[PDB]
RNA sequence: CACGGACCAAGGAGUCUAACGUCUAUGCGAGUGUUUGGGUGUAAAACCCAUACGCGUAAUGAAAGUGAACGUAGGUUGGGG
RNA sequence: GUCGAAUUUGGGUAUAGGGGCGAAAGACUAAUCGAACCAUCUAGUAGCUGGUUCCUGCCGAAGUUUCCCUCAGGAUAGCAGAAGCUCGUAUCAGUUUUAUGAGGUAAAGCGAAUGAUUAGAGGUUCCGGGGUCGAAAUGACCUUGACCUAUUCUCAAACUUUAAAUAUGUAAGAAGUCCUUGUUACUUAAUUGAACGUGGACAUUUGAAUGAAGAGCUUUUAGUGGGCCAUUUUUGGUAAGCAGAACUGGCGAUGCGGGAUGAACCGAACGUAGAGUUAAGGUGCCGGAAUACACGCUCAUCAGACACCACAAAAGGUGUUAG
RNA sequence: GCCCUGAAAAUGGAUGGCGCUCAAGCGUGUUACCUAUACUCUACCGUCAGGGUUGAUAUGAUGCCCUGACGAGUAGGCAGG
RNA sequence: GUGAUUUCUGCCCAGUGCUCUGAAUGUCAAAGUGAAGAAAUUCAACCAAGCGCGGGUAAACGGCGGGAGUAACUAUGACU
RNA sequence: GAAGACAUUGUCAGGUGGGGAGUUUGGCUGGGGCGGCACAUCUGUUAAACGAUAACGCAGAUGUCCUAAGGGGGGCUCAUGGAGAACAGAAAUCUCCAGUAGAACAAAAGGGUAAAAGCCCCCUUGAUUUUGAUUUUCAGUGUGAAUACAAACCAUGAAAGUGUGGCCUAUCGAUCCUUUAGUCCCUCGGAAUUUGAGGCUAGAGGUGCCAGAAAAGUUACCACAGGGAUAACUGGCUUGUGGCAGUCAAGCGUUCAUAGCGACAUUGCUUUUUGAUUCUUCGAUGUCGGCUCUUCCUAUCAUACCGAAGCAGAAUUCGGUAA
RNA sequence: GCGGAUUUAGCUCAGUUGGGAGAGCGCCAGACUGAAGAUCUGGAGGUCCUGUGUUCGAUCCACAGAAUUCGCACCA
RNA sequence: CGCGGGGUGGAGCAGCCCGGUAGCUCGUCGGGCUCAUAACCCGAAGGUCGUCGGUUCAAAUCCGGCCCCCGCAACCA
RNA sequence: AAGAAAAUGUUUU
């Protein structure tokens, strides 16, 4: 009879993102004509931390092209780049690492991250610690590019969308057991109000599907459909299988 | 039961009013009418918002029809109907009894 | 919660109260179920004897 | 050894209305109802009034419709006076 | 318990009621939480609980019938009041008698039918066959079982020939008995009959008894629709101050005298008084009234002492009494 | 027949109590006596009923008067106050 | 969902769910189409998803019985 | 830059949709539940010889079945027994005799029935039409069932007659809607025709909770109105059961019924068992046990004093007065 | 405590109608073998759990006990 | 109310889809194979196809019902 | 170029 606790995630109210401490959104530069045609060169002025994201991120100033001043751009670092490197931008930048290139310009099996899904949207693929894109392909008519991302989906984007030469830093993040709920604690404290987590079948029906019984028990099949409502879609969503995944991925 | 066919009973056609003979089949009850006043003003209820508007009827018992047979005298077409008691087998056909048979 | 069932108990007082009424016999009784053709004979005799009675006034 | 009641004062619960059944009183009576309204006034009173309208004087039929004296408005039995 | 980090805490800020918030207790959300508070709808509805305000006079119930999503409710009939009305040369009646029906319970019956049921006897050894011989039969016995015959003991709510008592229908006149002959489309072979008529005779007991604050008629409404008790009939139950029926009388609704006491038992029902007499019950004293009269019986180291009723049995006793 | 044995329950206690032994017990018989709101008679109240009396000084004919019977009451009805 | 570590997580997809095929289609709305009719209308074909059918899935919900025979004392059955 | 008449958006339509809303989730009842149906009914009995009459009384039955198992007529006579006839015996078919029904009649039971109501055969559709009256249940409403006629048309028989379903007593269903038959009748209201629709009369599709809502749970989170009309204590009635005690005395006890026991029976007491009941208490009598403490009972374990013994002593057993 | 069931050749079971007592397995023999084992044939095998009970008799007609167990209850 | 899937040797199934016609496996029995046993191979018995009519030259096969079982769709007395 | 199935046999002489 109550609103359970993932449907009352999307009111916003305590599950906004605590973003005080962030340096700023991670972005690419605007795609502009010196980019479209030659490159520009930037230079690495800090590799600093970001409050609530694994990977680093490179503070990059470019000159601007129009108005004599700097602009500060907030890159997410790749691995290797380093303070006081010329990063170099556009479709005439070389292939090194850190070098931001449209996917057209780049030969099959490059390794690239912070890769725009549309060419303008600054970077959308591969940006967590460690994450990269690869190029599989070009189809220069009807120009596009192939590329495989992290979670093995192939995806086909615009050749002039654009990525940063390398793999996202940071990467192993995840291999160092967290331990201890306080630094689960102290994880999530700068990311979002999402932990601790109480199990539904610990709650009472009416706080969720999962709740109440003699026993602590679903009850019910916990796969849940994809047309279910808001307040059913808690367990397993639209699952296609579920018990210890045994065999292959990657299906054809 | 086994109801004979040819049936020859009175006759109220104003042009026989007598005993004639009368061709035997069972009443079927025939197609609900849209248009009937009753069935225009269900459907106007049911319309809109409310839900089911009538009662639907569940609490069945019977286990039976009352079987109507349709009498039509062979001269002026005239029908009439003879309901019989409640039968759980009801044939019009022949096959009649026969006495003495192993 | 169980209850009396049926008594005729106080029954045959109270119906002695305002008594058991004789059901107040009259001359000529009605002819509800006498035999209808009886009846078709017996008006048209009491209209014959009407209309001879009529004519017997001298 | 069921419930309310420590005590006292004051307050405290079948009312009014619309439409009706029976009965009764009254007026008039095959009619009845002046009071919507009008006239008038000593001014929310009293007094006066046309046309309607309601009920009644006719019933019956789903309806179209038809529509109440053979007779001293009947015969018989009883019937107060 | 914990006490240096999932720590404690101020202030600012956000999330608001089928909403929030929840390291999850249905916890917390201003002493309010399995849905806050405030106001209004709202005097919400209640077959349920409580209450319901002066006097006297007269009459005076029901807890039963039928129907209901009915079983703590209602409708309906009944019981009750009121208003009367038409008559009163009068009618009827919780009654008897006489005449005439109906009944299948009590009882009775089972050498009468059905069904139970004890025993012996006489025949089917064909008996159901066996035992035993019989060389072997049933051949001869015995047998147990049945069958047949005449007997015999005992039974029946769902057996019965018979068959009460109580209870019960009808009749006991003038709307009667009889006689003559008119109508009809009914009926008859037919004025044959049927029914209804016209005319005529029959009042002291007009056709048993007793009674009759009269009889008949109508309208309209209240309450009630939990009952219970006693004698008798009676069902279930070991039984019950149990549960369920029949008839009547009661209590409820009722005081009074008696049973010490007590709703129901006995007696008797009630305006205010006086006198007399009684009922049931009593009369040593409490306590009004004979420590009356009479014939017996009883002695209890648990005597007994008035029905309902407030308990006692089988079995025993040279106690004592009478047979 | 009476008495006794049979005959054991919890606060102290009940032929009602006291007490009673040719009873003040049990069975039976006869009288006298006591006393209910009952019965009889009388008065008074009311109710109901049947009657008399508009013939005068008559203002109370809803009055006055005569006669007889009757009186319990919850729920409830009605009446007069 | 489970609940440090260690060790291990067996069998079962028939059911209820969840999830993907084949549609020489079964079911099948409104609109649309055809016929009949003076029309209202009726009838018919077509007919989306869904359902149905088929497949997958249990660290989804869950389930994990019974009987028969069979070892040279018996018993029990490794076995069928 | 992408995208493109596709998305989107608007309306309708199908699916999905406990995420959410609203609601419901019988009755009787020896508390309620589970069970059952005593909820609509029928036979016999309870039932007390008119009628009526209750219980979750007793023994059973009904929601069907039948074109004949309805209607008419004719002929015949059934169960069973005995005596006979190849296979054939205890049972097959044939014969006679006896045969009051001991058979059969759809079904439960009761009634009824013998030139039949049964068995067999022949002909049939009265299991029809019209609308009334009547009996039972009963309010003298409905429904079901049934009775006797009338007015038709028929069946059967030589005929008188009989037949308006089943030999009788059960076998069933309102309003509204739908549907069919009938009337070719009424209406569609400015006037017509034709469709369509609506009426009038009779049926049918159904309510079995059977006078007839359309309806799943859970609450140990719970709520309200109430109920001692009603359960879970004590108390009260009862005392089956439990416990305790008698009588008789077949037997046991080497012999001997009774030292001590005691079968088959049978009479009781008690209320420290458990039931049965539902009278008190539901506007509340604090729900196990223990601890503590007092008192009472005696059906006495011990102690006192005794009687008996299958008491030599010792030990023991039975019993008495004794709390 | 109460209600049920089973008491049978050595072991596991069927009985029976007011009769008997059988089946397997076991055991003893015979076929078979050089001799055996298996496999085949056979045969013997109970005083029917105990006491009384009606009978002409009786495991069985038909009663009270003992055991072996199944189930239900024993404080609110 | 409607529409489907069916029903076939003792058991479980094919045959139907436009009729020359009833078979398969398992089970039973017998035979063969092997030196012998098992496995294996073959044959026999076992049903006339749920039922009643019809279309048909003749029906398991088609067409209408009837019985039984299962499933699905629809829903004002 | 290559070519399916084939289990078992009591103890002591
Ligand atoms: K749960
Ligand atoms: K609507
Ligand atoms: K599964
Ligand atoms: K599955
Ligand atoms: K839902
Ligand atoms: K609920
Ligand atoms: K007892
Ligand atoms: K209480
Ligand atoms: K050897
Ligand atoms: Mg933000
Ligand atoms: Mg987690
Ligand atoms: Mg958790
Ligand atoms: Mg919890
Ligand atoms: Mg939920
Ligand atoms: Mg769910
Ligand atoms: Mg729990
Ligand atoms: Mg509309
Ligand atoms: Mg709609
Ligand atoms: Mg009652
Ligand atoms: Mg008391
Ligand atoms: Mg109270
Ligand atoms: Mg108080
Ligand atoms: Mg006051
Ligand atoms: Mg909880
Ligand atoms: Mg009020
Ligand atoms: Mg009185
Ligand atoms: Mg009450
Ligand atoms: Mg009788
Ligand atoms: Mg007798
Ligand atoms: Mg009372
Ligand atoms: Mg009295
Ligand atoms: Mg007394
Ligand atoms: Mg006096
Ligand atoms: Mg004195
Ligand atoms: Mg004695
Ligand atoms: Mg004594
Ligand atoms: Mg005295
Ligand atoms: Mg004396
Ligand atoms: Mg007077
Ligand atoms: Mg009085
Ligand atoms: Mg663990
Ligand atoms: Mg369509
Ligand atoms: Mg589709
Ligand atoms: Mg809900
Ligand atoms: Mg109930
Ligand atoms: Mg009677
Ligand atoms: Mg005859
Ligand atoms: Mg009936
Ligand atoms: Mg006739
Ligand atoms: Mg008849
Ligand atoms: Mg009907
Ligand atoms: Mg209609
Ligand atoms: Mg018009
Ligand atoms: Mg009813
Ligand atoms: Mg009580
Ligand atoms: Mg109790
Ligand atoms: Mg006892
Ligand atoms: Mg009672
Ligand atoms: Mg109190
Ligand atoms: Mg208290
Ligand atoms: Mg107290
Ligand atoms: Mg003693
Ligand atoms: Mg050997
Ligand atoms: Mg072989
Ligand atoms: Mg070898
Ligand atoms: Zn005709």
């Amino acid at each position: 009879g109550r609103v359970i606790r993932n449907q009352r995630k999307g009111a916003g109210s305590i599950f906004t993102s605590h973003t005080r401490l962030r340096q700023g959104a991670a972005k690419l530069r605007t795609l502009d004509y010196a980019e479209r045609h030659g490159y520009i060169r930037g230079i690495v002025k800090q590799i600093v931390h970001d409050s609530g994201r694994g990977a680093p991120l490179a503070k990059v100033v470019f000159r601007d092209p129009y108005k004599y001043r700097l602009r500060e751009e907030i890159f997410i670092a790749n691995e290797g780049v380093h303070t006081g490197q010329f990063i170099y931008a556009g479709k005439k930048a070389s292939l090194n690492v850190g070098n931001v290139l449209p996917l057209g310009s780049v030969p099959e099996g490059t390794i690239v991250s912070n890769v725009e899904e549309k060419p303008g949207d600054r970077g959308a693929l591969a940006r967590a610690s460690g994450n990269y894109v690869i190029i599989i392909g070009h189809n220069p008519d009807e120009n596009k590019t192939r590329v495989r991302l992290p979670s093995g989906a192939k995806k086909v984007i615009s050749s002039d969308a654009r990525g940063v030469i390398g793999v996202i830093a940071g990467g192993g993040r995840v291999d160092k057991p967290l331990l201890k709920a306080g630094r689960a604690f102290h994880k999530y404290r700068l990311k979002r109000n999402s932990w601790p987590k109480t199990r539904g079948v610990a709650m009472n029906p009416v706080d969720h599907p999962h709740g109440g019984g003699n026993h602590q028990h679903i009850g019910k099949a916990s796969t849940i459909s994809r047309g279910a409502v808001s307040g059913q879609k808690a367990g397993l969503i639209a699952a296609r299988r579920t018990g210890l995944l045994r065999g292959s991925q990657k299906t054809q | 039961v086994n109801v004979p066919k040819t049936r020859k009973t009175y006759c109220k056609g104003k042009t026989c009013r007598k005993h004639t003979q009368h061709k035997v089949t069972q009443y079927k009850a025939g197609k609900a009418s849209l248009f009937a006043q009753g069935k225009r003003r269900y459907d106007r209820k049911q319309s809109g918002f409310g839900g089911q508007t009538k009662p639907v009827f569940h609490k069945k018992a019977k286990t039976t029809k009352k079987v109507v047979l349709r009498l039509e005298c062979v001269k002026c077409k005239t029908r009439a109907q003879l309901t019989l008691k409640r039968c759980k087998h009801f044939e019009l056909g022949g096959e009649k009894k026969q006495k003495g048979q192993a | 919660a169980k209850s009396k069932n049926h008594t005729a108990h106080n029954q045959t007082r109270k119906a002695h109260r305002n008594g058991i009424k004789k059901p107040k016999t009259y001359k000529y009784p009605s002819l509800k179920g006498v035999d209808p053709k009886f009846r078709r004979n017996h008006k048209h005799a009491l209209h014959g004897t009407a209309k001879a009675l009529a004519a017997a006034k001298k």
